[PDB]
C-alpha cells in the first residue's frame, strides 16, 4: 500500500500515549484532573447496601 | 447443609481462601489466641495482684486481654 | 528433617533396643514423686532418687519427649477447665450451623 | 480470662468512679441485652411475615395471569382465535378477558402499596 | 513467624505445600482414570491417530464424558482439574514466587491449547460405531458405566466437596515432621 | 489521590533536624577495618617517644572518614527537598 | 465466590458454540474463544491469588484495613486490566471476538455482545475500587483509545454485516 | 464533629466549621490503628457484663461495669502515649467534659459503640490541641 | 550455590556481627627491607582489583568466550553438516601432522570463542555504562536485556527472528532480576532479624514489645471484627 | 490474619522510636505492616469506618450542592434576560450577579467534570459547609419528609422543641 | 440435613443416571435401587465421621508442629545471629531452660 501511511498507522499507540503525557503535563500545573485511579470512596461502592445482621 | 455444617463459611471459600494458615486458627480461633497469649495472662495476673497492693508497674501495663 | 526431635529420637545405634516397661515404670514413679509438690518450673533435684532412676532407665529422646509433653500439659492446665471447654465446643458447633456476616461500618479501626 | 468479678470490691474504688461505672435502670439494661433500643423483635418478625406473604402473593398472581393470558391467546391464527371466541359463551369470554388483567393489576397494586408509607400517624 | 518479648507467634502451617502436591497428583489420577475408563468401554483398536478422536462420537454418554474429561485436563474452571492448578498458583503466591507463577502460566496456557486442540477432531460425519459385539449385539458394560457416572459426578461437582479432601490431606501431611 | 492526602510519617528531616549524628553512628560498622587500622596507627605513634613530624595518624583517619561519609552522605541528601528525580529519567 | 461465578460462564458458552452453530467454521472459532478467554481468566486468577495470599480474607470490607505497596498495586492493576480486557475486547485482543461472531449462531451472538462481555466490566470495577493504586492511568487510557480508533477505522472495508456489527 | 459555636450570634444555635491540623489527624489515625484492640474489648466487655448481672438480684450487681474500667484505662493510656496519666481520672482540665460525655454515652446511655468513639477522640483531640 | 554474592552483602549487618566482609581491602603492601623480586611479585594484586575497568571487561569477554566454546562443543558443531570433501581434507591433514587435531579444533572453535568474547565485552560495557543508574531496577534490567538480545539475535542469527530475541531478552531480564540481582533461595540473614542501638533498658524494650503485640492483635480478622464467641 | 509479601530491595530502615535497625529485604509480615503499609488512603484517616462513610456521603452531597448553586444562578440569569430588556440588562446583571457567576466557575464548582481535585482540607471545609446548613435546617425541623425519617413519636417532640425555640427567638430584643 | 438421607438420595440418583447412561430402561433390575441407597447412605455416613475425626487430630498435630517451627527457626539462624540481642534471650531459653531432661 503506502509505506509512510502504514508506518503512521503502526506508531499510532505511541502517538496517543505521548499526547496523553503532554496533556497530563498541562493538567499537573493547572491542578486539573490527572490520569490516575482516584480513591475517594475508601472502597465503598456506588449505591451499595451496607447493613448488619443480628 | 450437612456438608457445610462444620464451619460458618462455605466450603469453596474454605478451600481456596486459607492458604498456609493454621486450621486451629481457622476453626477454633479463641483457643488459638488463648494459647498464644500464655505467659501474658500470667503477667497480667501478677500486675493485678501488685495493683491490689497499691503499686503500679509501668511494664506489663499494656497487657490487658479480653479474648 | 534435620530439625525435629521426633525424627532424631527414632535414630538409634545398631543393636540398640528400648525396654519400655522399665522406662515407663521409672517415669511414672518420678512423676508421682513430682506433682505432689507443684512448681511452675519442675525441679528434679527435689526428687533425687526417682530422678536418678528415671535418668538411668529412660533414653534421652524419651526423656525429651516426656519433658515437652509435661510442659505442654502444665501450660494447658493453667488456662482451661473441662466445663468451659465443653461449653465453648458446644457453642462453636452450634454457631457453625449459621453463617458469618460482614461487619459493615465498624468503629474499632 | 482476667476480666472478671473475683477479688473486686467497692472499697478500692472511689465513689465518683463507681458513679460512672454503675449499671443503668432495669429498662435500659433489658433493651440493651434484647438489642431493642430502637426496634423490637416483634417489629422484625412482623416485617418478615409481611414480606413473605407479599412475595408469595405477587409471584402467584403474576404466574397465574401470564399462564392464563398465554393459554387463552395462543390457540391459533387471528381468524381461528376470532371463531373460537365467538363460539365461546359470554361468561367464558368475560373470564378470559378480565381475570389475567385482574391478577397482574393486583400484583402491581400490592407492589405500589409496598413502596408507599400511608400508615404514618402524623397527619393533619 | 514473629517474636514479642521472647514469645513466638506463627500463622504459617509449613505443611500446606505437601498437601497441595498430593491433591494435584490425586486429581490428575482421577481425571486420567475417568478418560481411561471411557476408553476401556469401547473397542480399543480404533484409537491409533489423533484425528480418530472422532471415534468417540457414538452416543451422548461417551461423547460428553470425554469432552468434559478433556476440558478438566485442560484446567477449565468449573471442573476438577482446575482446582489443583488454582491452589498451586495460590501457594506459589503465598510463597512469593512470581517467576514460578509466570512459568507455570506459560506451561498452563500451552498445555491447555494442547488439550483442547483435540475437541476439533471429535467432529464426525456419522456415528462412530466403536463398540464390541457379543451374542450378535454390541456389548455395553454396566459396571464401567457406573464407575464413569461416579467419576463424572465428582468431576462436575468436586469443587463443592474439595474442603474435606484438603482437610484429610493436610491431616496426613501434618505428620511429616511433628 | 496521593499528594492531596495527609502524610502518615514525619521524618526528622521534615521536622527541620539533622540526623547526621545518628547516620554516622550507624555507618561506623561498615568501616570497622579502617577504624581498627586507625586505632593501631594511633597506638603505634603513641609508643614512639621521638617520631618524625612527617609521621602522623592523618591518613588512616582520612581513609576511615572517607568510608564513613561514603556510607553517610548520599542517604541524607536523598531525603531533602529538591533532590527528587525527574519525571521520566 | 465472585471470581468463581465469573469463571463459571465459559463452559455453557463453548458448548453452545460447539453444538448449536450450523456453520462448519464454528469448530475452530470455539477453540479461539476458549483460548483467549482462558488466557484472560488466567491473568485474573493470578491477580486474585495474589490478593488472597497477601491478605488472608475473602471480604471486600477487610481490604479497607490492609495497604498494598506500590509494586503489588502495579502488578495487580496491570493483571486485572489485561485479564478483563481479554474478555471485554481491548485493542490487541479481539481476533477471537471477530471469529466467534462471524461463525456463531445469531442468538448466542446476541447474548455474547449484549451481556457476556459486560461481565468483564463489572468485576474489573469491583477490583478497581477496592484497592488503592498510585499509578498513572495514561497507558490504559491509550490502550482503550487505540482500540476505539482501530475498530472504527476498519468499518469501511467490511462487506459482511455481522463482522461490521462486531466491530461496532 | 468539627463545628464551633458562634458567639454573640443573632439566633441561638449558629456554628462555624474548622479543619484540624495535619499533625492532629496523623496522631489520631496512628493511635486508633495502634490501640483499636482496647476499643473492641470495651464493646465486648460492656455487653458481657450485662449478660451476667443484668438482673438486680445478682450477687455482684453493685459492682456494675467496674472491670471494663481497666480496659478504659489502657485505651486512654495508649491514646495518650503514656505521657499524661495511668488512668482516665488523671486527664487534664481540658477534655474533662468530653470524658464525662463519653462515660454518659457509653454506660448510662448504652448507645451503639459508634457515637462513643467520637467523645473519646474528642478527649484525645483536646489534649493534643492543649499540649504538644 | 550463590550468584553475585559480593554485591548483595548487607555491610551494616556484617559489620555488626563481625562477619568477614567481601568488600574488605584484599591488597598486598610490600615493605622496605625486602628484595627486588618480591616487589614485582606483589604487583599481582592488580588482577584482584574489581574496580579496574579493563580487568572487568577482559573477564566478561573471557566468560563469554568460554560459554561460546562450550555451546559449540555441545550443540553447535554436531548439528552443522560439513561437506565430505572438507572432512576428507581435514582427516588427511591429521595424518600428516603430529598434533593436527589441535589445529582442527582451533579452526572449528575460533568463530564461537570470538563471538562469545565480543558479546561478553559488549554486554558488560553496555550494562555498566548505560543502565547502572536507573531508579527502577527491574524495568531497567528488562528493557536493557530485551534490546541487547534483540540486537544479538538480529546479528548472530537471522534478522527475521528479532521478535523472539526481544521476548527471550525480557524473560532473561526477569530471571536475572529474580535470582542474579535479588536474593531468593540464597539469604545471608534471617527473616525478621534486627539490631538494637539505643541505651534503653530491658524494661523499656519489653514495654514497647507489649505495645507492639497489642497492635499486632488487630491483624486477626476475628479479633478486629469482634466475631469471637465466649470461651 | 493479614499476611505480606517478601521484599527484594536491600535498604536500611532506622526506627528511632523503637531504637532498632532493620533491612527491607528481611521484614516479616508484621514488620512490613508497620514500616511499608502505614501510609494513609483516606481524606480523613482519623475517622472510623462509619464516620468516613458519613463524611463521604456529605462530600458527594456538597459537590451536588455547589452544582445546584451554579444552576440556580444560571436560572436567575435566564429570568433576568426574559424580564429585563437589553437596554438596561447588562448594568443590572453587572450588579451582584456577574461576580456570583464567576465565583461558581470551573475550579470552585466541579460542574460536568469527572472529579473535583480537592485536598483533604478542602473536603473537610465542604463537609463543614454542608453540616452547617444541616444544623441550620435541623433546629427548625425543616427536614422531616424530604431529608429525614422520623417516627410518629419523634415528630411530636420535634414539633414541641421547634415551637419553644420559635417562641424564644420571637421574644428576644432586636440586634 | 442428615448425611444418611443425603447418601440415600445420592444412591437413588446414581442408579437412575447409570440406567440412562447404559440406555437400559429405568424400572429395570428394580432391586438395585434399595441396594444403592443403603450402600451410599452408609458410605457417606462413615465419611462424615472420618472427616470430623481428622480435624481433631489435625488440630492436636499443629500443637506439636508449633514447637517444631520455633526450634527449626532457631537452628536455621545464620551464624553470628545466635548471640545477637535480637535472638539471644530466646536462644538461651531453649538451650538452658529447656535442658530440664
Ligand atoms: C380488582 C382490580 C385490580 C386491578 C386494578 C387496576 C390496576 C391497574 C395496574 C396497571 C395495569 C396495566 C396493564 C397490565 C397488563 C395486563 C393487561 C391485559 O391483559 O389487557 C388485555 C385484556 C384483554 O385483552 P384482549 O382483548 O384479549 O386483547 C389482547 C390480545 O391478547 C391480543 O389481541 P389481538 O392479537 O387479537 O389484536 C392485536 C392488538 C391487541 O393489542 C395488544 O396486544 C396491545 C399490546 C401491543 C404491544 C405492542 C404495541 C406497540 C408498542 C410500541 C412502543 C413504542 C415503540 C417506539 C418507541 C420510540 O394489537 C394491536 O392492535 C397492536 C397495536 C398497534 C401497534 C402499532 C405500532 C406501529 C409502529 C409504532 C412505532 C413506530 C416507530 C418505530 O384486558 C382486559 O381484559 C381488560 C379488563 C378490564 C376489566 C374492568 C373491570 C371489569
Ligand atoms: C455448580 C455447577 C457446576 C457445573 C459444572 C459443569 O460444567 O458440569 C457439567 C454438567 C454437564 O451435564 P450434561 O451436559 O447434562 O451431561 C450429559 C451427560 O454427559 C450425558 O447424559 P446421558 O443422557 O448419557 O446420561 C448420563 C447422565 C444422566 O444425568 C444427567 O444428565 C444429569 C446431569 C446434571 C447433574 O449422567 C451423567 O452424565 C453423570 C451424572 C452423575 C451424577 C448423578 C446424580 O453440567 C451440569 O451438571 C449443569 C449444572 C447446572 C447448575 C446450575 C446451578
Ligand atoms: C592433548 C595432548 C595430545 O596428545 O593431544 C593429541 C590429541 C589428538 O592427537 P592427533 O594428532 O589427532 O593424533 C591422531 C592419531 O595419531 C590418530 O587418530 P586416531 O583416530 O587413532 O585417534 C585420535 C584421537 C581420538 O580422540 C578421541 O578419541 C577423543 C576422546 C574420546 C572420548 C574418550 C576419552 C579418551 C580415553 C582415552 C585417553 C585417556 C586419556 C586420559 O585419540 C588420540 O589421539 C589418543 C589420545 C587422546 C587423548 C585425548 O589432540 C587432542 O586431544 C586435542
Ligand atoms: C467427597 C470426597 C470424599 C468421598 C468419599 C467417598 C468416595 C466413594 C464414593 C462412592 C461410594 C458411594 C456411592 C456408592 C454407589 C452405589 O450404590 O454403588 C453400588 C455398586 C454396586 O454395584 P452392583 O452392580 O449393584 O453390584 C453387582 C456387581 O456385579 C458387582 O459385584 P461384585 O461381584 O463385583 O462384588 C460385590 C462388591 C462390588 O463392589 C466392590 O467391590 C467395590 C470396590 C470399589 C473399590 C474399593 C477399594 C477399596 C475396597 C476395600 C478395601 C478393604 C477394606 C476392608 C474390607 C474387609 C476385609 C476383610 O460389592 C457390592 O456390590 C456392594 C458394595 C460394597 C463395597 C462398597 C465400598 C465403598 C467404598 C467407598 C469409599 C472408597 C474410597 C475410600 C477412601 C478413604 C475414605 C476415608 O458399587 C459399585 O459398583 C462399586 C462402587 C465403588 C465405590 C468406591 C469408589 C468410587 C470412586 C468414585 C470416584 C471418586 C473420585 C473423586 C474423589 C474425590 C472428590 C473430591
Ligand atoms: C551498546 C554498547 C556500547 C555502549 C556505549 C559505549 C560504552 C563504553 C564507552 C567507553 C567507556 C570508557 O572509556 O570508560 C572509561 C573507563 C576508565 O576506566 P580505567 O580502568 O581506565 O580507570 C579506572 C576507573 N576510574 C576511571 C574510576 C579511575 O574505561 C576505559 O577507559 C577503558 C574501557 C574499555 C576497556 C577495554
Ligand atoms: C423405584 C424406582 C424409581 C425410579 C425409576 C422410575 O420410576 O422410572 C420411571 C418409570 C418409567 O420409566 P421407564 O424408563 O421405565 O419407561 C420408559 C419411558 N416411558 C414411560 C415413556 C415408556 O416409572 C414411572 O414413570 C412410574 C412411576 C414410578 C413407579 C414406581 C414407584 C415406586
Ligand atoms: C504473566 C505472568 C505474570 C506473573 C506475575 C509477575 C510479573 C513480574 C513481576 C516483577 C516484580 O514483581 O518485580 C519486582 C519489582 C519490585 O520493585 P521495587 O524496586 O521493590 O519497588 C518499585 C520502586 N522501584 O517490581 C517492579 O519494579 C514493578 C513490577 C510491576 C511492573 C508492571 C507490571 C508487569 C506485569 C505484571
Ligand atoms: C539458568 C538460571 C540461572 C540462575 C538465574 C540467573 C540467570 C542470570 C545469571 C547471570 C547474569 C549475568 O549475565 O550477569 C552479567 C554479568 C555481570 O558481571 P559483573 O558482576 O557486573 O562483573 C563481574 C566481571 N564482569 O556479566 C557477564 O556475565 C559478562 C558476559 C555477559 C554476556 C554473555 C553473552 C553471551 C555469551 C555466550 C554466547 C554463546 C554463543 C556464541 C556463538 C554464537 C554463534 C556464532
Ligand atoms: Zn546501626
Amino acid at each position: 500500500g503506502s509505506l509512510a501511511v502504514n508506518v503512521l498507522f503502526f506508531v499510532v499507540p505511541l502517538f496517543l500515549w505521548l499526547i496523553l503525557q503532554t496533556q497530563s503535563d498541562q493538567s499537573s500545573n493547572r491542578d486539573d484532573n490527572s490520569l490516575t485511579f482516584y480513591f475517594s470512596n475508601a472502597g465503598f461502592f456506588f449505591f451499595q447496601i451496607y447493613t448488619n445482621t443480628g | 447443609g450437612v456438608w457445610s455444617n462444620i464451619h460458618p463459611t462455605d466450603k469453596v471459600t474454605l478451600s481456596f481462601a486459607n492458604i498456609g494458615r493454621p486450621f486451629r486458627l481457622i476453626y477454633r480461633p479463641e483457643i488459638f489466641l488463648r494459647d498464644q497469649q500464655a505467659k501474658f495472662i500470667q503477667l497480667e495476673k501478677e500486675h493485678i495482684e501488685k495493683s491490689k497492693k497499691g503499686e503500679f508497674v509501668e511494664t506489663t501495663s499494656p497487657l490487658v486481654l479480653w479474648n | 528433617m534435620e530439625f525435629s526431635n521426633a525424627l532424631l529420637s527414632q535414630t538409634k545405634l545398631p543393636g540398640q533396643q528400648y525396654d519400655y516397661k522399665r522406662c515407663f515404670q521409672a517415669s511414672n514413679t518420678h512423676f508421682e514423686c513430682l506433682d505432689s509438690i507443684r512448681d511452675a518450673y519442675d525441679n528434679h533435684h527435689k526428687c533425687p532418687q526417682t530422678y536418678q532412676a528415671w535418668q538411668s532407665s529412660c533414653d534421652v529422646g524419651i526423656r525429651r519427649y516426656q519433658m515437652d509433653n509435661r510442659e505442654q500439659q502444665k501450660k494447658d492446665q493453667l488456662l482451661y477447665s473441662k466445663e468451659q471447654l465443653k461449653n465453648y465446643n458446644a457453642a462453636k458447633n452450634k454457631e457453625a450451623y449459621g453463617i458469618t456476616a460482614p461487619k459493615n461500618l465498624s468503629f474499632a479501626f | 480470662m482476667n476480666i472478671a468479678w473475683k477479688e473486686l470490691e467497692n472499697d478500692a474504688f472511689k465513689a465518683k468512679d463507681i458513679a460512672k461505672f454503675s449499671f443503668s435502670n432495669a429498662s435500659n439494661l433489658a433493651n440493651f441485652v434484647a438489642e431493642s433500643q430502637a426496634l423490637a423483635t416483634n417489629h422484625f418478625n412482623t416485617a418478615l411475615n409481611n414480606g413473605f406473604n407479599v412475595f408469595f402473593a405477587v409471584a402467584g398472581l403474576l404466574v397465574v395471569g401470564v399462564l392464563v393470558y398465554i393459554f387463552f391467546n395462543s390457540v391459533g391464527g387471528m381468524i381461528i382465535r376470532s371463531r373460537i371466541k365467538a363460539a365461546q359463551p359470554n361468561p367464558n369470554q368475560v373470564k378470559v378477558l378480565v381475570m389475567p388483567f385482574v391478577a397482574l393489576g393486583v400484583s402491581l397494586v400490592i407492589s405500589r402499596a409496598g413502596i408507599n408509607g400511608d400508615d404514618f400517624g402524623y397527619k393533619g | 513467624m514473629s517474636i514479642f518479648s521472647n514469645i513466638w507467634i506463627n500463622n504459617d502451617l509449613n505443611s500446606y505445600g505437601l498437601s497441595i502436591l498430593l491433591l494435584n497428583i490425586i486429581n490428575y489420577l482421577i481425571v486420567f482414570m475417568l478418560i481411561l475408563s471411557v476408553i476401556l468401554l469401547t473397542n480399543l483398536s480404533k484409537f491409533k491417530s489423533l484425528n480418530q478422536f472422532k471415534e468417540f462420537n457414538s452416543y451422548n454418554f461417551i461423547l460428553y464424558s470425554l469432552i468434559f474429561s478433556l476440558l478438566s485436563m485442560a484446567g477449565i474452571p468449573p471442573l476438577l482439574g482446575f482446582t489443583g492448578k488454582f491452589l498451586a498458583i495460590l501457594y506459589s503466591s503465598f510463597k512469593s514466587q512470581y517467576l514460578l507463577i509466570l512459568f507455570m502460566t506459560i506451561l498452563n496456557i500451552f498445555g491447555m491449547y494442547f488439550y483442547i486442540q483435540n475437541l476439533r477432531f471429535v467432529v464426525k460425519k456419522n456415528k462412530s460405531s466403536i463398540l464390541n459385539y457379543k451374542n450378535y449385539y454390541v456389548n455395553i458394560n454396566y459396571s464401567i458405566t457406573l464407575n464413569i457416572i461416579l467419576l463424572n459426578f465428582f468431576n462436575f461437582f468436586g469443587i463443592l466437596f474439595l474442603s474435606d479432601l484438603i482437610i484429610i490431606l493436610n491431616y496426613i501431611s501434618s505428620y511429616i515432621y511433628i | 489521590s496521593s499528594g492531596d492526602l495527609p502524610s502518615a510519617t514525619l521524618s526528622m528531616i521534615q521536622q527541620g533536624q539533622d540526623p547526621k549524628e545518628l547516620v554516622l553512628q550507624h555507618c561506623k560498622p561498615n568501616c570497622l577495618h579502617w577504624e581498627q587500622k586507625l586505632k593501631r596507627c594511633e597506638a603505634k605513634l603513641r609508643e614512639l617517644v621521638n617520631a618524625d613530624p612527617e609521621m602522623s595518624c592523618m591518613y588512616p583517619l582520612r581513609d576511615w572518614v572517607t568510608c564513613v561519609e561514603a556510607c553517610v552522605q548520599p542517604q541524607i541528601i536523598s531525603q531533602l527537598v529538591g533532590a527528587q528525580k525527574g519525571r521520566i529519567w | 465466590l465472585f471470581f468463581m461465578c465469573y469463571e463459571l460462564l465459559l463452559i455453557p458458552s463453548f458448548l453452545i458454540v460447539y453444538f448449536v452453530s450450523p456453520s462448519r467454521r464454528a469448530i475452530q472459532a470455539s477453540l479461539y474463544f476458549v483460548i483467549w478467554t482462558q488466557l484472560g481468566s488466567l491473568l485474573v486468577l493470578i491477580a486474585i491469588s495474589y490478593i488472597i495470599s497477601i491478605t488472608n480474607t475473602y471480604e471486600f470490607n477487610d481490604l479497607k484495613y490492609f495497604n498494598f505497596t506500590n509494586s503489588e498495586s502495579t502488578i495487580i492493576i496491570f493483571l486485572i486490566f489485561l485479564g478483563f480486557g481479554f474478555k471485554a475486547p481491548i485493542w490487541p485482543f479481539h481476533y477471537w471476538l471477530t471469529k466467534t461472531h462471524v461463525e456463531a449462531p445469531s442468538g448466542f451472538s446476541i447474548y455474547l455482545s449484549g451481556f457476556l462481555v459486560k461481565t468483564a466490566l463489572y468485576g474489573f470495577y469491583k477490583f478497581n475500587t477496592s484497592i488503592f493504586i498510585d499509578i498513572d492511568s495514561s497507558i490504559f487510557i491509550a490502550i482503550c483509545i487505540m482500540g476505539v480508533v482501530d475498530s472504527s477505522l476498519k468499518m469501511w472495508g467490511q462487506t459482511d454485516l455481522k463482522k461490521l456489527v462486531a466491530y461496532g | 464533629m468539627f463545628l464551633n459555636p458562634v458567639k454573640d450570634s443573632e439566633f441561638d444555635d449558629e456554628v462555624k466549621g474548622f479543619v484540624p491540623s495535619e499533625g492532629e489527624v496523623r496522631f489520631v489515625a496512628n493511635k486508633n490503628k495502634e490501640c483499636g484492640y482496647y476499643l473492641q474489648g470495651i464493646e465486648q466487655c460492656r455487653r458481657k457484663m450485662v449478660q451476667l448481672a443484668g438482673d438486680s438480684s445478682s450477687q455482684f450487681h453493685s459492682l456494675g461495669f467496674l472491670p471494663c474500667k481497666r480496659l478504659v484505662d489502657a485505651h486512654y493510656r495508649c491514646m495518650t502515649d503514656d505521657k499524661f496519666g495511668s488512668t482516665i481520672e488523671e486527664v487534664p482540665e481540658i477534655g474533662l467534659d468530653s470524658a464525662q460525655k463519653f462515660f454518659d454515652c457509653t454506660f448510662q446511655q448504652l448507645k451503639p459503640m459508634q457515637s462513643c468513639r467520637r467523645f473519646f477522640d474528642q478527649v484525645v483531640r483536646d489534649v493534643y490541641r492543649a499540649n504538644g | 550455590m550463590e550468584l553475585n554474592s559480593s554485591a548483595k552483602e548487607d555491610s551494616h549487618y556484617v559489620g555488626v556481627l563481625g562477619y568477614p566482609s567481601q568488600h574488605d581491602p584484599h591488597t598486598l603492601h610490600p615493605k622496605k627491607h625486602d628484595s627486588t623480586f618480591t616487589k614485582v611479585y606483589a604487583c599481582r594484586d592488580m588482577l584482584w582489583d574489581h574496580h579496574w575497568e579493563v580487568r572487568n571487561t577482559l573477564y566478561a569477554g573471557f566468560k563469554g568466550a568460554l560459554l561460546g566454546v562450550a555451546y559449540a562443543s555441545g550443540f553447535g558443531l554436531i548439528s552443522k553438516t560439513v561437506p565430505s570433501i572438507v572432512l576428507k581434507k581435514m582427516f588427511r591433514f591429521v595424518r600428516n601432522n603430529n598434533f593436527g587435531h589441535i589445529r582442527i579444533m582451533q579452526d572449528l572453535l575460533t568463530p564461537y570463542a570470538l563471538t562469545g568474547f565480543g558479546l561478553g565485552s559488549v554486554y558488560y560495557l553496555y550494562q555498566h555504562n548505560v543502565w547502572e543508574n536507573r531508579s527502577n531496577k527491574w524495568l531497567a534490567e528488562v528493557l536493557s536485556n530485551a534490546l541487547f538480545f534483540q540486537v544479538a539475535t538480529a546479528v548472530c542469527v537471522n534478522p527475521g527472528f528479532h521478535i523472539y530475541g526481544m521476548v527471550g531478552g525480557i524473560l532473561f531480564g526477569t530471571l536475572k532480576y529474580a535470582f542474579y540481582n535479588s536474593s531468593f533461595f540464597q539469604e545471608k540473614e534471617s527473616i525478621g532479624s534486627y539490631t538494637t542501638f539505643g541505651d534503653l533498658s530491658e524494661e523499656e524494650r519489653k514495654k514497647q514489645e507489649y505495645k507492639d503485640y497489642i497492635q499486632f492483635l488487630g491483624n486477626y480478622h476475628k479479633v478486629r471484627n469482634g466475631q469471637l464467641v465466649d470461651l | 490474619a493479614f499476611g505480606g509479601f517478601r521484599q527484594t530491595d536491600n535498604s536500611l530502615i532506622i526506627d528511632d522510636r523503637r531504637k532498632i535497625i532493620l533491612n527491607t529485604r528481611s521484614l516479616n509480615d508484621f514488620q512490613q505492616k508497620i514500616y511499608l503499609r502505614n501510609f494513609f488512603t483516606n481524606y480523613r484517616p482519623d475517622l472510623s469506618s462509619y464516620d468516613y462513610f458519613a463524611f463521604k456521603e456529605k462530600l458527594r452531597i456538597g459537590e451536588l450542592f455547589l452544582n445546584e448553586y451554579r444552576k440556580r444562578i444560571n436560572n436567575e440569569v435566564r429570568r433576568a434576560a426574559i424580564l429585563t430588556p437589553t437596554s438596561s440588562l447588562r448594568e443590572k446583571m453587572n450588579h451582584k450577579i456577574a461576580d456570583q457567576i464567576l465565583d461558581l466557575s470551573s475550579p470552585h464548582v466541579r460542574g460536568a467534570h469527572f472529579q473535583a481535585v480537592r485536598s483533604w482540607t478542602d473536603a473537610s471545609k465542604i463537609v463543614n459547609y454542608v453540616e452547617e446548613k444541616q444544623t441550620k435546617i435541623n433546629k427548625y425541623g425543616l427536614q422531616f419528609p424530604l431529608l429525614g425519617n422520623m417516627t410518629e413519636e419523634q415528630c411530636a417532640s420535634k414539633e414541641d422543641e421547634v415551637y419553644q425555640r420559635l417562641l424564644k427567638e420571637m421574644q428576644k430584643p432586636p440586634k | 440435613s442428615s448425611m444418611l438421607i443425603w447418601g440415600a438420595c445420592f444412591g437413588l440418583f446414581t442408579r437412575a443416571a447409570a440406567c440412562k447412561a447404559s440406555m437400559i430402561p429405568l424400572t429395570t433390575s428394580p432391586w438395585k435401587y434399595p441396594k444403592y441407597m443403603i450402600v451410599s447412605a452408609v458410605t457417606f455416613y462413615y465419611f462424615d465421621w472420618y472427616r470430623r475425626m481428622a480435624l481433631e487430630q489435625l488440630c492436636y498435630n499443629e500443637e506439636k508442629l508449633e514447637r517444631y517451627q520455633i526450634r527449626a527457626k532457631l537452628q536455621s539462624l545464620k551464624i553470628g545471629e545466635e548471640l545477637s540481642d535480637a535472638y539471644r534471650e530466646s536462644f538461651f531459653e531453649h538451650a538452658v531452660q529447656k535442658n530440664n531432661i
